[PDB]
C-alpha cells in the first residue's frame, strides 16, 4: 500500500522514492507527485482461489478475446495454487 | 432544413440551384452510431486440410534476377507501342 | 585420400566417410532445421526437425544422424522435405503454451524462429 | 490539314510526307558513316527503312498515323529529328567498340 | 585521360566529421560470436565494423540513458575483412581486426552411443 | 458370414477391411498389401455389424497412446493428438471437415518416426477413413441435429 516516507513522500508500487538529500525532489515543491492508489499487487491477493476438479484448468483473462492468450496450468502440486502467468488468479484442484 | 419557405426561395434563387434537396450540413440520413457487431469472413487460407504452407509461399517463390548479359535480327523495343486513346463517349468536351 | 562424393542439392562436395547428412549440408553453407542435435553432445535423433529428402529414396532421413553414402544427392529444399519440417513443427507447437509474451526465450527462441522460417 | 496537334508547342506540319522523306533519308546517310557491322547502323537502317517505306505507301495522313504507329505525324516527325541528332552523336561516341573496362570483381553483387 | 595519383586514399577532410570523431576512436573489425542462446549461424556471416564505448549516464529528468557520443550506434558491414580494413584506412580510423572463428568440424556417430566397451556409451536416451 | 462388418487380418497395428474385401482376399503378406492392409502377425479380429467401427478403431488409438515411448515428437504428440480426434469423432463431436484433417496428421505421423509404432498408429487411422467415411459423416450429422 501507498506508504510514506519518513520525508512524507509517497512510496510508489515500484518502491520508488527519494531519499533525503536527493535534490531531486524539489520538482515536488509547490507541486505533487503522481503516484497510483491502486496496487496491482494487493488487488490480485483478494481474489479468492478457485476450486476445480480436474487435474489442469485453462485461463484467457475472461471476457474471451478480450481477455489475454489462453494458457493451461497444471494442479498437480497440493502445497500451493496453480497460477496464471498473466492475470494472477489462482485455482486449486478440489480433492 | 428550418429555412423558411421565403428564405429557401431566396437562396435557392440566387444560387440558380434546388439547394434544399443536396443540403451541404447532415441530419437524420446518416448512420447511426450504434451499429450491429459485424461478423467478419475468413480469408482463403482458412482450411484444414489440402493447406500445407509450402504451395501457397509467396515470398519463397521470388528468385534472384535472370542475368541477360554479363561482361563476366529484328529490332526490338521495350513493349509494343502504346494503342492511341479515344474520346469519352459520356462527354468528349467539357 | 579417402573423401567421399555427395551431392547437396545437385551440387558435388567431398566429405569424409562417417559425416552425417546434416554435416555434408554445412560445407555448402545450408543449415539443416534442428532442435535435439547439438554438435557437442552424442548425437540423439529424437525431435525429427531435421528430416531431409534422399534423391529417389522413398523414406525422409534424420539428417544429424544418417551417416552420407556415396553418391546421394541431399535435396534439402524440396517439396517432400519442406513438408516433413511443417508436420514436425506442427507436433511440436500442438501441446506447447501461449506464453511468448511472458516467456524470457522470446526473441531468441528457435522455436519461434524455425516456426517462421520452416 | 489539322487545326492542332494537341501538343503544346508542337506546331502543324504543312507537309509531313515530304518532311519524314528528308528526314529519314537524312539519317540513312549518317548511317553510311557508322561501321558497317556496328549494331546501332544495323538496326536503325532497319527501322528507318521501315518507317520510310509506309510514308511512301500511305498518302493520307490519317491513314499513315495509323500504320506508323507513333503519335501525331508531327510527333513521328519530331522523333525522326531526334534520332538524326542522335546518329550523328554516336558517330563521335563509337559506342560499337569493346568494353571500355570491367567492373570491380564483385560492383554488382547484391545482397553484399 | 587518367592522372597518376600515387598516394594512400585519404578522406578525413572531406567527410565532414569532427577532429575528435577521427583520431580518438577505436574501430573494432569482426565476425558477431553467435548467439549462444540459439543455434541459428546465420548472423555469422558477415565483417562488422562499430566503434568503442563510450559513456551513458541517467536524465535527471526520467532516468533514461544519455549519451554524448554520436557514432554510439554506427554499425557497417562488410563482404571481407579486407573490405573493412580499407573502409578504416581511407577514413582515418585506428582499428583492430580480430580472425574469424569458424567452428571445428566434429566426428559424429550416433552407433558411439551404444559402444561395446568405450566410455561414450550412453546410460540413457 | 452376412453379419460380417469388418476384418483386421493381422493385428491392430493393420488396416481394416470391409466385409467385400474379406470374400476373396487370401491370408498371406503379398495378397494382404494388394487389399491395402497387410498379413501382421496373422491375428484375425473379427467385427460384426453389431459393433460400433469408430469406438473399436478408437479404442485401438488409446491403445497406442499409452504404449507410445514419447522419444520422438511425431508420435509423441501426434498419436496423443489422433486420440483426441478420435475420441470425438466417436460422438460425432466434430465437423467433416476434420476427417481429411485427421488423414493429414497420420500421414505426418507415417514414415517421420523413429520406429514402426508410429506408423502402426496411422494404419488403423487410415483404414477406417478409407472404408468407413460414411459412417463418421453420419455420426457427426447425427450429433448436429440433437444439438439444436
Ligand atoms: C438595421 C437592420 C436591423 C434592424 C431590424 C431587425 C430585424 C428583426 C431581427 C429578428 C431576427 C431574429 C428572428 C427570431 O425570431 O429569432 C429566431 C430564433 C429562433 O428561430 P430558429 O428556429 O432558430 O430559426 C429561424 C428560422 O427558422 C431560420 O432562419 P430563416 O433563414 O428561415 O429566416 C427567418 C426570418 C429571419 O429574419 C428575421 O426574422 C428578421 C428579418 C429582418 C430583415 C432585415 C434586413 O426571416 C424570414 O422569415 C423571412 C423574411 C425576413 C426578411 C428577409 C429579407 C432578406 C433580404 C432581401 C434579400 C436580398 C438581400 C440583399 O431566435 C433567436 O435566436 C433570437 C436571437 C436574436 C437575433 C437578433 C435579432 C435582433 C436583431 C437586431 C435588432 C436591432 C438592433
Ligand atoms: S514412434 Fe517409436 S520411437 Fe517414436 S515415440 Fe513412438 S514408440 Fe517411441
Ligand atoms: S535434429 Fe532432432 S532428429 Fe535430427
Ligand atoms: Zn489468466
Amino acid at each position: 500500500g501507498v506508504r510514506t516516507s519518513p520525508t512524507g513522500e509517497k512510496v510508489t508500487h515500484t518502491g520508488q522514492v527519494y531519499d533525503d538529500g536527493d535534490y531531486r525532489k524539489v520538482r515536488f515543491v509547490g507541486r505533487q507527485k503522481e503516484v497510483n492508489e491502486n496496487f496491482a499487487i494487493d488487488l490480485i491477493a483478494e481474489q479468492p482461489v478457485s476450486q476445480v476438479g480436474s487435474r489442469v484448468i485453462s485461463c484467457d483473462g475472461g471476457g474471451g478475446a478480450l481477455g489475454h492468450p489462453r494458457v493451461y496450468i497444471n494442479l498437480d502440486k497440493e502445497t500451493k495454487t496453480g497460477t496464471c502467468g498473466y492475470c494472477g488468479l489462482q485455482f486449486r484442484q478440489q480433492h | 432544413a428550418s429555412a423558411t419557405r421565403f428564405i429557401q426561395w431566396l437562396r435557392n434563387w440566387a444560387s440558380g440551384r434546388d439547394l434544399q434537396a443536396k443540403l451541404q450540413l447532415r441530419y437524420q440520413e446518416i448512420s447511426k452510431r450504434t451499429q450491429p457487431p459485424p461478423k467478419l469472413p475468413v480469408g482463403p487460407s482458412h482450411k484444414l486440410s489440402n493447406n500445407y504452407y509450402c504451395t501457397r509461399d509467396g515470398r519463397r517463390e521470388a528468385m534472384p534476377p535472370s542475368i541477360v548479359m554479363s561482361s563476366q535480327k529484328k529490332a526490338v523495343s521495350p513493349a509494343p507501342p502504346i494503342k492511341r486513346w479515344e474520346l469519352s463517349q459520356d462527354e468528349p468536351y467539357l | 585420400s579417402n573423401l567421399i562424393e555427395v551431392f547437396v542439392d545437385g551440387q558435388s562436395v567431398m566429405v569424409e566417410p562417417g559425416t552425417t547428412v546434416l554435416q555434408a549440408c554445412e560445407k555448402v553453407g545450408m543449415q539443416i532445421p534442428r532442435f535435439c542435435y547439438h554438435e557437442r553432445l552424442s548425437v540423439a535423433g529424437n525431435c525429427r526437425m531435421c528430416l531431409v529428402e534422399i534423391e529417389k529414396a522413398p523414406k525422409v532421413v534424420a539428417a544429424c544422424a544418417m551417416p552420407v553414402m556415396k553418391g546421394w544427392n541431399i535435396l534439402t529444399n524440396s517439396e517432400k522435405t519442406k513438408k516433413a519440417r511443417e508436420g514436425v513443427m506442427e507436433f511440436l507447437l500442438a501441446n506447447h503454451p501461449l506464453d511468448c509474451p511472458i516467456c524470457d526465450q522470446g526473441g531468441e527462441c528457435d522455436l519461434q524462429d524455425q516456426s517462421m522460417m520452416f | 490539314l489539322k487545326k492542332t496537334t494537341g501538343l503544346v508547342g508542337l506546331a502543324v506540319c504543312e507537309t509531313p510526307h515530304e518532311r519524314l522523306k528528308i528526314l529519314y533519308t537524312k539519317i540513312l546517310d549518317v548511317l553510311g558513316h557508322i561501321p558497317k557491322n556496328a549494331a546501332y547502323r544495323k538496326y536503325t537502317e532497319q527501322i528507318t527503312n521501315e518507317k520510310l517505306s509506309m510514308v511512301k505507301a500511305e498518302p493520307d495522313v490519317k491513314k499513315l498515323e495509323e500504320r506508323l504507329q507513333g503519335g501525331q505525324i508531327e510527333e513521328v516527325i519530331l522523333q525522326a529529328e531526334n534520332e538524326l541528332s542522335l546518329a550523328r552523336k554516336m558517330i563521335q561516341w563509337k559506342p560499337w567498340e569493346p568494353l571500355v573496362e570491367e567492373p570491380p570483381a564483385s560492383q554488382w553483387k547484391w545482397p553484399i | 585521360q587518367l592522372i597518376t595519383v600515387d598516394e594512400k586514399l585519404d578522406i578525413t577532410t572531406i567527410t565532414g566529421v569532427p577532429e575528435e570523431h577521427i583520431k580518438t576512436r577505436k574501430a573494432r573489425i569482426f565476425v558477431p560470436a553467435r548467439n549462444n542462446m540459439q543455434s541459428g549461424v546465420n548472423n555469422t556471416k558477415k565483417w562488422k565494423m562499430e566503434f568503442d564505448t563510450r559513456e551513458r549516464w541517467e536524465n535527471p529528468l526520467m532516468g533514461w540513458a544519455s549519451t554524448a557520443d554520436p557514432l554510439s550506434n554506427l554499425v557497417l558491414t562488410f563482404s571481407t575483412k579486407e573490405d573493412a580494413v580499407a573502409f578504416a584506412e581511407k577514413n582515418g580510423w585506428s582499428y583492430d581486426v580480430e580472425e574469424r572463428k569458424v567452428p571445428k568440424p566434429k566426428s559424429k556417430s550416433y552407433g558411439a552411443n551404444f559402444s561395446w566397451n568405450k566410455r561414450t556409451r550412453v546410460s540413457t536416451k | 458370414w452376412d453379419n460380417l462388418l469388418a476384418v483386421i487380418p493381422g493385428g491392430s497395428s493393420t488396416p481394416l477391411i470391409p466385409k467385400s474385401v474379406c470374400e476373396t482376399v487370401l491370408m498371406d503378406f503379398d495378397a494382404l498389401i494388394q487389399a491395402q492392409t497387410g498379413l501382421g502377425t496373422a491375428a484375425v479380429i473379427v467385427m460384426d455389424r453389431s459393433t460400433d467401427i469408430v469406438k473399436a478403431i478408437a479404442r485401438l488409438i488409446e491403445f497406442y497412446k499409452h504404449e507410445s515411448c514419447g522419444q520422438c515428437t511425431p508420435c509423441r504428440e501426434g498419436v496423443d493428438w489422433m486420440n483426441k480426434v478420435m475420441a470425438r469423432f466417436v460422438r460425432g463431436d466434430a465437423r467433416p471437415a476434420e476427417i481429411d484433417s485427421l488423414w493429414e496428421i497420420s500421414k505426418q505421423i507415417e514414415g517421420h518416426t523413429i520406429c514402426a509404432l508410429g506408423d502402426g498408429a496411422a494404419w488403423p487411422v487410415q483404414g477406417l477413413i478409407r472404408h468407413f467415411r460414411p459412417e463418421l459423416e453420419e455420426r457427426m450429422q447425427q450429433f448436429a441435429q440433437q444439438h439444436q
